[PDB]
């Protein structure tokens, strides 16, 4: 029988529900107020008790009188899942929001969902190659894997993902997830029109990507269970279909954000900055559904807008605890004209190992990082002083760096109008050797300009002789 | 000529307002204000019974 | 007359009717009341007090409304009885706002009497979904070199003019105003923007000037000024952005081509602080509320370039953001650079060092700004960009000695730095900009004296107009620099050199 | 459920009260020996109603209590545990305030109404009685709900009336519609 039930109040979009009937739903069911905007979704947080539950809303509020009728829908939102979600887009809810019609679905599954255990997690170890040369020395990617960025704001944030989308989701052949968390619609209908057009999204066929997307204009509480949605639809692809899945999310700052949001509303003592004190177990929840079991490995993708651009910041902070790999992306790189914007000295991946690169790689990006920490230590003296004031022995190798430095920076394809420079995919092999001969200054005797924005070596080489001219 | 003609009708009504307001201090004196409840009470029978 | 409006007015006057009103005002008093009764409220309502005021029903609790005063708390006190408006907030939209100053309550401060006003519409909107937006296809011209140039700006896009206070802030956006006279002044509708300025916590004297200025260049009749002063009641001027917003939306929603510029949001945010700070919610970093992401993204998204479906209607935001130091870090700024499409960072220093209009380049992007930019903007302006970032690292290591190719580049960076600058509040044509930048792309003004490039500049449009403004004309129509149009460009472009 | 949610007053002691003693249904009887015992002890005044000031013990707040039942035996048995309660929770000054809301509560059950009728200056009975009447015959006054109408005056609403019930009011005062007349002729 529906669970009726008043609003009690409505203290923003956590309204709170006095279920008249003495049957009470449990926490994380889920309930439908008829609304003259089809149904409300909320979902039930807290019992508060005296038969008066609190619920977060997970659609938008206003036009509330405050006492009309709910009935209890029940447990977690179970969203529509099946091979049939391949080319849809859909709302959190489930809605398909690129209007392709309902979603034929065998399975709808819970949007909570207990986190896979100890014992059933299987741990990968394949190397998966971008294709970007500053990934591929700083920190190889893992098939598989859990891939972190430290977002540029979309300028940076889309424009990695677009890379990543360009090189692993064609590399990949398996089904593919695109999640996107709080993002402007602009990027989603770019991206909608982008992957259409590639074909990653066949119309007359099937796709190989699914989609869900949460706009950024989207209420606090609704942009809480995007995520979830998505690690449902993840679940369904890993588990019932048992195939390899790829992953992509962001903004998961956004995530975080939203929690932080509705905490206080709910009534939780905020923790310091303003975090929830709840941050930890979301995080750990979330985190812990992306693992590669035995049942299916999932390339995982999560971006993090840096909160002001501080990375010693709680939500920083508890992001750099579940990522197999990071690649934090910083502004002042992105001023150095260098794109990518990663930051040389904060890049790691468990595959940073010595081992697993072989050796010749660790060498060669050993030397690198001590090359290039020696330059940032001299930045403070190049600055004070000049570089001329420099040891001799030091300024080669300041002038090694400086070259390195340009070195990184290689055009991307999908941004090749952006940048104007027609885009770059270069080997491991090849970038391995490229810098190998860098270090030992093969090259070093030709423009830092032609290191500069350009591909591979044997590019620079060209470039030289176009400088030349 | 235009904006000064707007403004003399501007300056005409805020005239006309301190008229006004002489006009309800004058009206708020009269026992039409004890009278006046009578009309209203009669027009609010009215009024409630078309509720 | 005077007289007939008048007493029009008074007959409009005639009855009030039963229906469910009456709160009773208890504990009141830092803007916000707490009223007793009003048992059946719809969320959000606006509420009119009998105090002559109106607030909009926040929080719906057990046995207690809690209104906000949407006005000054002077004139509210305790158990005042509020009645119902019963509706949502919504504000009036319609075509007849157009070169109307109105207030946040949507009274006409221009004084024109009431105004004309299709529709009412709810201050709160979702933005329209990825199906309705359309990838955007026409520019919008700001008819300042650099600021359409090396900075594209096209319509529907929220893009981000960003920099610090009173470096003549307000003068950008004036003139983006003013360029699309011309064109809004035109009789095609597809080139008829109809452009919203909201003016949030300025002093309604620096507002005065504003306007009048605006009627000066009898730019008034298109365009929609919304105030909401520094001295107005800061709930006013939380809802102030939104309403506007409203008012764009109904262009939008005709298919009609719009801008609003939204001056300036970082003074929204200190009102939303004031707000939330009085509401006892607790403060987020600079101790903005967490909800400040909220409040400028749901802003935000509303502005957009629709589908072929809602009729291709652009809404283009020009967001103005107040850096208190040019904080780039600062939450509020770093807040809206996320939500916004690129940035116009605006360099203070080269402001004040006599660059005006001062564009730090590096520090402005446009997200999707290119594909904007018509075919004549794309070839004229090749990679000039690319070569006064060529300028910016020359100059960056120029701090002795000089290479001949650097001293060139050098000599054309200083040049070209020299063409880009503009008069204050008197903005130059698309058709002129076109041929300027073809004079320094393509080397005329590598020789040309430092000293004389003002000169060169008036001259050389009015040499091209003397001599055959039939050039001009072309450009003008083709908006596509063809092979026949560039050597005829060149060769004339030469010839002006040579004098 | 009990009609109308009071509660926070202590009115979560009064909505107990009533729903304890609506199953026994003697809340009749209830209101009425409680608000016999709340009118003698308003009657007894000297340190009876100084002594509702509350700084007693717990204990010598029992033995008023045990006092209070001395001072008659007619009570519910649910408000001789009501007491007990109140002395527990050490509160004593919301006693005549649990008197008021179960009153509220109780002729919520009896089902009068409670309206106003508020004046500048009292007005005439011919009139009060008009307007009871209409009120009454009205939509407004419920189907077996009896009006309580009370004329207040208030010198602030200046001339005319404002009636008021079931949160709905109309206010034709003078003063409201000179407002109105004011702002009106002010655009």
């Amino acid at each position: 029988t529906p669970i009726t039930g008043k609003v009690t109040a409505v203290i923003g979009a956590i309204v709170d529900v006095h279920f008249e009937q003495s049957e009470l739903p449990a926490i994380l069911n889920a309930l439908e107020i008829k609304t003259p905007q089809g149904k409300l979704v909320l979902e039930v947080a807290q019992h508060l008790g005296e038969n008066t539950v609190r619920t977060i809303a997970m659609d938008g509020t206003e036009g509330l009188v405050r006492g009309e009728k709910v009935l209890d829908t029940g447990g977690p939102i179970s969203v529509p899942v099946g091979r049939e979600t391949l080319g849809r887009i859909i709302n959190v809810i489930g809605e398909p929001i690129d209007e392709r019609g309902p979603i034929k679905s065998k399975l709808r599954k819970p949007i909570h969902a207990d986190p896979p255990s100890f014992a059933e997690q299987s741990t990968s170890a394949e190397i998966l190659e971008t294709g970007i040369k500053v990934v591929d020395l700083l920190a190889p990617y893992a098939r598989g894997g859990k891939i972190g960025l430290f977002g540029g704001a979309g300028v940076g944030k889309t424009v990695f993902i677009q890379e990543l989308i360009n090189n692993i989701a064609k590399a990949h052949g398996g089904f593919s997830v695109f999640t996107g968390v709080g993002e402007r619609t602009r990027e989603g209908n770019d991206l909608y029109r982008e992957m259409k057009e590639t074909g990653v999204i066949n119309l007359e066929g099937e796709s190989k990507v699914a989609l869900v997307f949460g706009q950024m204009n989207e209420p606090p509480g609704a942009r809480a269970r995007v995520a979830l949605t998505g690690l449902t639809i993840a679940e369904y692809f890993r588990d019932e279909e048992g195939q390899d899945v790829l992953l992509f999310i962001d903004n998961i700052f956004r995530f975080t954000q939203a929690g932080s949001e509705v905490s206080a509303l709910l009534g939780r003592i905020p923790s310091a900055v303003g975090y929830q004190p709840t941050l930890a177990t979301d995080m750990g929840l979330l985190q812990e559904r992306i693992t590669t079991t035995k049942k299916g490995s999932v390339t995982s993708v999560q971006a993090v807008y840096v909160p002001a651009d501080d990375l010693t910041d709680p939500a920083p902070a508890t992001t750099f605890a579940h990522l197999d790999a990071t690649t934090v992306l910083s502004r002042g790189i992105s001023e150095l004209g260098i794109y990518p914007a990663v930051d040389p000295l904060d890049s790691k991946s468990r595959l940073l190992d010595a081992a697993v690169v072989g050796q010749e790689h660790y060498d060669v990006a050993s030397k690198v990082q001590e090359t290039l920490q020696t330059y940032k230590s001299l930045q403070d003296i190049i600055a004070i002083l000049g570089m001329d004031e420099l040891s001799e022995q030091d300024k080669l190798t300041v002038e090694r760096a400086r070259k390195i430095q340009r070195f990184l920076s290689q055009p991307f394809a999908v941004a090749e109008v952006f940048t104007g420079i027609p885009g770059k995919l270069v080997r491991l092999k090849d970038t391995v050797a490229s810098f190998k001969a860098v270090l030992e200054g093969k090259y070093d005797n030709i423009p830092e300009h032609a290191f500069y924005m350009v591909g591979g070596i044997e590019d620079v080489v060209a470039k030289a002789e176009k400088l030349a001219a | 000529w235009v904006r000064y003609e707007a403004s003399l009708r501007q300056l005409e009504q805020r005239q006309l307002a301190k008229s006004v307001i002489s006009r309800v201090q004058s009206e708020l004196g009269n026992p039409k204000f004890q009278e006046k409840v009578l009309q209203q009470s009669i027009s609010e029978i009215e009024q409630l019974l078309s509720k | 007359e005077v007289s007939s409006i008048l007493e029009e007015r008074i007959k409009g006057v005639s009855d009030e009717a039963n229906l469910n009103e009456t709160g009773r005002v208890l504990a009141v008093g830092d803007g916000i009341a707490r009223v007793f009764g009003l048992n059946n409220i719809q969320a959000e309502e606006l509420v009119e007090f009998s105090s002559g005021v109106k607030g909009m029903a926040l929080n719906l609790e057990p046995g207690q409304v809690g209104i906000v005063l949407f006005g000054s708390d002077r004139l509210v006190k305790e158990g005042e009885l509020v009645k119902r408006t019963g509706n949502i907030v919504d504000v009036p939209v319609g075509p007849g706002l157009l070169g109307r100053v109105v207030d946040a309550l949507g009274n006409p401060i221009d004084g024109k009497g009431p105004i004309d006003a299709a529709g009412r519409s709810r201050a709160q909107v979702k933005a329209p979904g990825i199906l309705p937006r359309r990838s955007v296809h026409e520019p919008v011209q700001t008819g300042l070199k650099a600021v359409d140039a090396l900075v594209p700006i096209g319509r529907g896009q929220r893009e981000l003019i960003i920099g610090d206070r009173q470096t003549g802030k307000t003068a950008v956006a004036l003139d983006t105003i003013l360029n699309q006279k011309r064109w809004n002044n035109g009789s095609d509708e597809s080139k008829k923007l109809y452009c919203v300025y909201v003016a949030v916590g300025q002093k309604r004297s620096t507002v005065a000037q504003l306007v009048q200025t605006l009627e000066q260049h009898d730019a008034m009749k298109y365009s929609i000024i919304v105030a909401a002063t520094a001295s107005e009641a800061a709930p006013l001027q939380y809802l102030a952005p939104f309403t506007a917003a409203s008012i764009g939306e109904w262009f939008r929603d005709n298919g009609k081509h719009a801008l609003i510029v939204y001056d300036d949001l970082s003074k929204q945010a200190v009102a939303y602080r004031q707000l939330s700070l009085l509401l006892r919610r607790p403060p987020g970093r600079e101790a903005y509320p967490g909800d400040v992401f909220y409040l400028h993204s749901r802003l935000l998204e509303r502005a957009a370039k629709l589908s072929e479906k809602e009729g291709s209607g652009s809404l283009t935001a020009l967001p103005v953001i107040e850096t208190q130091g040019g904080d780039v870090s600062a939450y509020i700024p770093t807040n809206v650079i996320s939500i916004t499409d690129g940035q116009i960072f605006l360099e203070a220093e080269l402001f004040y060092k006599g660059i005006r209009p001062a564009i730090n380049v590096g520090l402005s992007v446009s997200r999707v700004g290119s594909a904007a930019q018509v075919k004549a903007l794309k070839q004229v302006a090749g990679s000039l960009k690319l070569f006064l970032a060529q300028y910016r690292e020359v100059a960056a290591f120029a701090q002795s000695d000089l290479d001949a190719s650097t001293k060139q580049t050098l000599v054309r960076g200083e040049r070209l730095t020299q063409l880009l600058k503009q008069n204050q509040y008197s903005p130059l044509a698309t058709e002129e900009q076109v041929p300027l930048i073809y004079a320094g792309v393509n080397g005329h003004l590598d020789g040309i004296e430092l000293s004389r490039i003002g000169e060169f500049e008036s001259s050389f449009l009015s040499y091209l107009k003397s001599n055959h403004n039939e050039l001009l004309t072309e450009i003008r129509e083709k908006g596509e620099l063809s092979k026949e149009l560039l050597a005829s460009l060149k060769s004339a472009t030469e010839s002006f050199v040579a004098t | 459920p009990p009609p109308v949610r009071l509660f926070g007053v202590e009115g979560t002691y009064a909505t107990a009260l009533y729903q304890a003693a609506a199953k026994n249904s003697s809340i009749d009887a209830a209101f009425q020996s409680l608000q016999k015992v709340e009118s003698t002890v308003k009657k007894n005044p000297k340190l009876g109603h100084l002594l509702l000031n509350p700084a007693l013990s717990l204990k010598d707040r029992n033995s008023v209590i045990d006092a209070i039942v001395e001072t008659h035996k007619n009570l519910d048995g649910y408000v001789v545990n009501l007491l007990k309660v109140l002395s527990e929770n050490n509160r004593l000054g919301c006693f005549e305030k649990i008197a008021s809301d179960f009153g509220v509560l109780n002729d919520a059950h009896n089902g009068l109404l409670k309206g106003t009728v508020t004046s500048a200056e009292p007005l005439d009975p011919k009139s009060f009685k008009r307007i009871e009447k209409a009120l009454s015959a009205s939509k407004l006054v419920g189907q077996g709900k009896s009006l309580k109408l009370e004329n207040v005056v208030k010198p602030e609403i200046k001339g005319g009336l404002i009636v008021e019930l079931g949160d709905k009011t109309v206010d034709l005062s003078i003063s409201t519609k000179i407002q109105k007349l004011n702002k009106v002729l002010e655009d």
